[PDB]
DNA sequence: GCAGAAAATGAAA
DNA sequence: TTTCATTTTCTGCAATACTTTTATCAACGCAA
RNA sequence: UUGCGUUGAUAAAAGUAUUGUUUUUGUACUCUAGAAGCUACAAAGAUAAGGCUUCAUGCCGAAAUCAACACCGGUGUU
């Protein structure tokens, strides 16, 4: 993947996404800006090509998954070809359609290993958000420790006052009605 | 030859070996554990059934859903109102037409609120409720509080002019019962899509609980807690299993006291503690064929059959310092005055199943099914099973009583002996060779603590027993055999070491009457325990004193501001600061007005004077105040459990720790500490298996402040000593470990001293770590420079053992 | 991932193992090193961790594939705990250890799907080098008129003047030969 | 009994 | 002299009304 | 030591009821049909963080077990 300002719109979406406050996101261990640098960050002052590698690759990988890294990078070589689509909608739009297909393909083809769970994030003040996201999975690319190679991360926007269901069963019932839901 | 002295204690136990020759001290200690009572348990068994009861609530509603779509009456449970009224829309249904919303509004809030059903001052309110239902049903009873008070749930007490009486809203749920015919049988007359299995399935899952004796489960949810089991074995009465076994032969079943052996038996021991084979006889038929009888008409049988006068009759039983006693039949008796089956004739077997069956259930479901599941080619008819649940309930004194101690087996093998011999069953029990009352198993050096943990007394002498009892072993292990072993319920375990040394042929007599203490401690590392407290908290951001911008507080309320509580608690936050409160910040008029009688005057006198405390308006109309919300302070460490839809962050506090791991990296020289809460473990997402997933670690890494080209030196656990050493001075002192304290600040412990139980505040630690606080906690800094941290493992004896790297990687799979 | 000094050494060993001369990796459309600041920067002199993101993420996006740079970010997860692989072995090694576990894996469960190819790289003068690398992928989860989204790239060590012959059957059987050749 | 911010204290800037 | 950085201290924490079974200890008597 | 009667103390396990805390929504109270979200009352959701398969009188989660490591119920080491 390559960095420009559409990086920068699409963390700052996700930040907004995630994170019911801003600056739990922007004092954990690894980013550690300032208030006065954060209002120059979000506001378009600074640029994201010349900041330290080490501070945008921590807030790169707060707030995706790995797999969603590999989404990222096939999106923008994607996406930078076929100057329709640079035409028509933003870049977060696009990477939002283009891992929502990618789970269709996953729920089409192999709909025996898709497995899910409730997703736990830190924040910059030692607490965790109980329930931050859903996160789904595919069960045969299963590394040792819990760890998964396969995996996506999204956020339910369902208006009902009822919460998602446990079980294998219940869950993957939940996940093919409320699709567009899900963001 | 030494000499154990081992002296056990109600949380410690603590010993001595002396040599016996010379008389020296030879090795001395202490083990320390806690004392292990059950208000645990009880805690932990409420809050397992109180989790079923809020778990079956929630069913009865997904059931009820399920009933509304399988029936065709509404299609999707998203557009349904929740600002109607429920109780008016009750009676409304009594009475006219309901659509199919209202009806199924009406019903759910029916099946959120069901009755009591087992039918001193909460007595006489429910039978007061009860009067009031002859010609009402629970709908306009609760409608008229409505109406008239303006207050309907809960528990309170509404003032009448002419007396106070407290209302309360439990009815019986037979009110409900009819209730909920009525509804549907008016709509019934209306709408014909309800049909009458409709209406049956509705009052099963309005009134369905499942027996006491039934337990949880299901056909194929085979949980280990009631009927169905994990073996595969479905069992008709849980309790069944749970009676004690014979005296003699530990594989048989106690038997029932109301069986016929057993009265055999025991009218048979009593006539022998006083006669011929044919006396005996004749006194069993004419107790087992004549009517009404005691213990007088029988003991002037026995003096009329012998020519006798009643006196120098040697041996009968006595209750109190009246008349005297004796075994009559008394339940062979009473089954005889049955109608519709014949008893003179059946067998001996099965009047011994017949009592098992009516000795164990009470209740009519209980008996049907025994006797359908216990007397295979009987053929019972309906007729007979009616009249023995008729039976069973007249007269529960009697089949209610328990199990004779002895099983049917040893009472076959023993009734035909004392017919011809004049003498006891004990006698007869020693002479036939049946002595074998034994717990057997066997080991070839030491001693077992499962044998010796058998007789259950209180849980804390168990635990006392069984940790002197790895005290010995590993003492004998460690210093050969011995030779006398002294120590300090008493009798059985006295009985048991004397039987296991008498075994192994091993003479030893047990006896039941400095600077170099080393002490050894129970290292507590059970990883499931309660994570946090159990008030839910709410959070505002507010400015509150010296503070620049918006920052998120944590409310506090106070529940009653007229008892005396909410009085210490409002002159507090008054006198600290008047507007932490949220009514001074919304509403300053109202606060005037709580100021006025704090002047002039204290609220339970205007309380008396004039009634509840009002809120302000322009008229005598506002509502009356009971409670007050305020700011109470910051927040800190958490878990947040906010709701989808809400907007105010909503958080559990006082997280408990469980564990953490130390740290070293050779860049700057220090030692760095992470924390484990039992709270950051899950159970994971796939399989279900309980531990700590890596990309988390990583995380608590990175927030603990630990570099990642760190070595991993070693875990601590709850009670693990530790060492820490000075490096230039080189002086050293050895802890205990409680917790990772205050997660602001970084690398800070908590430590208990290694002599004591509590530090009680202010001596002196090693140079470098400082003093012990005022107060009495040891909150110290561990992560400076020139200092080095050691564990150490001590065995069961109290023999130390310092290490310095104890594995390669933390361990997070169990 | 995360950027440190041993994705210095990755980048150090793939650039040494890919490229005949070493004027042709700077010198490309978005790294544009000069001479004295690559000889600074190969003796440890600037610390890849405060320089540009944008040329951090060039030199690493021109070396691996996506899937290879979420394997990166798998492999420090695993790396950084388990004190005997960080004092015994040095990162490459280890990550080229999991790469061909995951080969291993991939030829196990699903041997249907594994194809091959020839791989290109451009140098900075225009030019490309013709069979530089061994490409393999799976076909099945391919982006439709798009390159293979799991994908990886191998350099033979074999001592052999014979390249790696054409079809499907006899590449699939040449990897499962030459598996300890591969690096 | 103990979690842990609040209030107090100390070492720069 | 304001301000960030480490050491002490002192305040607060979920309840109540029914129903039932099995077992083990005691002590108070009849017997060996 | 064994059995039978009374009455105390305890333990393990099971079935239910009404609140309490908190979120959204509605009616009242306040300020100018809007706002503010204090103070009452009533619905609906959650109630240790979470998780499972068998699709339901569904199920599990706050107790106890304890010095570690290496070699055929024992034996050896820092």
């Amino acid at each position: 993947m390559k960095i420009n300002d559409d990086i920068k719109e699409l963390i700052l979406e996700y930040m907004s996404r995630y994170f019911k406050f801003e600056n739990d996101f922007y004092k954990l261990p690894g980013i550690k800006f300032t208030d006065a640098n954060w209002q120059k960050f979000k506001n378009g002052g600074t640029d994201i090509e010349k900041m330290g590698a080490a501070r945008v690759n921590a807030m790169l990988d707060c707030l995706f998954d790995d797999f969603e890294l590999a989404m990222i990078g096939k999106a923008q070589t994607n996406y930078y070809n076929d100057n329709s689509l640079k035409m028509n909608m933003p870049f977060y739009t696009y990477y939002d359609m283009f891992k929502k297909q990618q789970l269709l393909k996953w729920l089409k083809n192999n709909r025996d290993d898709v497995i899910g769970g409730t997703g736990r994030m830190y924040t910059a003040s030692g607490n965790y958000i109980a329930n931050a996201y859903l996160e789904v999975a595919l069960e045969s690319s299963s590394l040792g420790s819990g760890s998964y190679m396969l995996q996506m991360r999204f956020k339910d926007y369902s208006k009902g006052q009822e919460p998602i269901p446990s079980g294998r069963q219940n869950r993957l019932e939940w996940i093919e009605n409320n699709l567009e839901n899900i963001r | 030859d030494l000499v154990l002295g081992l002296d056990i204690g109600i949380g410690s136990v603590g010993v001595g070996i002396l040599n016996k020759v010379t008389g020296e001290i030879i090795h001395k200690n202490s083990r320390i554990f806690p004392a292990a009572q059950a208000e645990n348990n009880l805690v932990r068994r409420t809050n397992r059934q109180g989790r079923r009861l809020t778990r079956r609530k929630k069913h009865r509603r997904v059931r009820l859903n399920r009933l509304f779509e399988e029936s065709g009456l509404i299609t999707d449970f998203t557009k349904i109102s929740i600002n109607l009224n429920p109780y008016q829309l009750r009676v409304k249904g009594l009475t006219d037409e309901l659509s199919n919303e209202e009806l199924f509004i009406a019903l759910k809030n029916m099946v959120k609120h069901r009755g009591i059903s087992y039918l001193g001052d909460y007595a006489q309110i429910v039978k007061e409720n009860s009067k009031q239902l002859e010609t009402k049903t629970p709908g306009q009873i609760q409608l008229e509080r409505y109406q008239t008070y303006g207050q309907l749930r809960g528990d309170f007490t509404v003032e009448k002019d002419g007396k106070k009486h407290r209302l309360i809203n439990v009815f019986p749920t037979s009110a409900y019962r009819s209730e909920a015919l009525r509804i549907l049988q008016t709509q019934q007359e209306f709408n014909p899509q309800i049909t009458d299995e409709f209406i049956n399935r509705y009052l099963e899952i309005l009134t369905g609980k499942r027996k006491y004796y039934h337990g949880p489960g299901n056909e194929k949810s085979r949980t280990d807690y009631g009927r169905y089991r994990t073996s595969g074995e479905t069992l008709d009465n849980i309790f069944g299993i749970l009676i004690g076994k014979c005296t003699f032969y530990p594989d048989e079943f106690r038997a029932a006291k109301a069986s016929y052996t057993a009265q055999e038996f025991n009218l048979l021991n009593d006539l022998n503690n006083l006669l011929s084979k044919e006396q005996k006889n004749q006194i069993i038929n004419y107790v087992k064929n004549e009517k009404a009888m005691g213990p007088a008409k029988l003991f002037k049988y026995i003096a009329k059959l012998l020519s006798c006068d009643v006196a120098d009759i040697k041996g009968y039983r006595i209750d109190k310092s009246g008349k005297a006693e004796i075994h009559t039949f008394e339940a062979y008796r009473k089954m005889k005055t049955l109608e519709t089956l014949d008893i003179e004739q059946m067998d001996r077997e099965t009047l011994d199943k017949l009592a098992y069956v009516l000795t164990l259930n009470t209740e009519r479901e209980g008996i049907q099914e025994a006797l359908e599941h216990e007397f295979a080619d009987g053929s019972f008819s309906q007729k007979q099973v009616d009249e023995l649940v008729q039976f069973r309930k007249a007269n529960s004194s009697i089949f209610g009583k328990g199990w004779h101690n002895f099983s049917v087996k040893l009472m076959m093998e023993l009734i035909p002996e004392l017919y011809e011999t004049s003498e006891e069953q004990m006698t007869i029990l020693t002479r036939l060779g049946k002595q074998k009352t034994t717990s057997s198993s066997n080991k070839t050096k030491y001693i077992d603590e499962k044998l010796l943990t058998e007789e259950i007394y209180n849980p804390v002498v168990a635990k006392s027993v069984r940790q002197a009892i790895k005290i010995v072993n590993a003492a004998i292990k460690e210093y050969g055999d011995f030779d006398n072993i002294v120590i300090e319920a008493s009798r059985v375990v006295l009985n048991a070491l004397q039987e296991h040394f008498r075994a192994h042929k091993i003479d030893t007599k047990v006896s039941v009457v400095e600077d170099s203490i080393l002490f050894s401690y129970q290292v507590d590392s059970k990883f499931n325990r309660k994570i946090s407290d159990a008030t839910i908290y709410a959070t505002r951001q507010a400015k509150v004193g010296k503070d620049k911008a918006d920052e998120t507080y944590v409310l506090g309320k106070i529940k009653d501001i007229y008892t005396q509580d909410g009085y210490d608690a409002f002159m507090k936050i008054y006198k600290k600061d008047k507007s932490k409160f949220l009514m001074y910040r919304h509403d300053p008029q109202t606060f005037e007005k709580v100021i006025e009688p704090i002047l002039e005057n204290p609220f339970l006198k205007y309380k008396e004077e004039h009634g509840y405390i009002r809120k302000y308006s322009k008229k005598g109309n506002g509502p009356e105040i009971k409670s007050l919300k305020y700011y109470d302070s910051k927040l800190g460490n958490h878990i947040d459990i906010t709701p989808k839809d809400s907007n105010n962050k909503v958080v559990l506090q006082s997280v408990s720790p469980w564990r953490a791991d130390v740290y070293f990296n050779k860049t700057t020289g220090k030692y760095e500490i992470l924390g484990l809460k039992y709270a950051d473990l899950q159970f994971e997402k796939g399989t279900g298996t309980y531990k700590i997933s890596q990309e988390k670690y990583n995380d608590i890494k990175k927030k603990e402040g630990v570099d990642s080209d760190s070595e991993f030196k070693f875990t601590l656990y709850k009670n693990d000593l530790l060492l820490v050493k000075d490096t230039e001075t080189k002086e050293q002192q050895l802890f205990r470990f409680l917790s990772r304290t205050m997660p602001k600040q970084k690398h800070y412990v908590e430590l208990k001293p290694y002599d004591k139980q509590k530090f009680e505040g202010g001596e002196a630690l090693i140079k470098v770590l400082g003093n012990v606080a005022n107060s009495g906690q040891c909150k110290k800094g561990l992560g400076k420079s020139n200092i080095s941290i050691y564990k150490v493992r001590t065995d069961v004896l109290g023999n130390q053992h310092i290490i310095k790297n104890e594995g390669d990687k933390p361990k997070l799979d169990f």
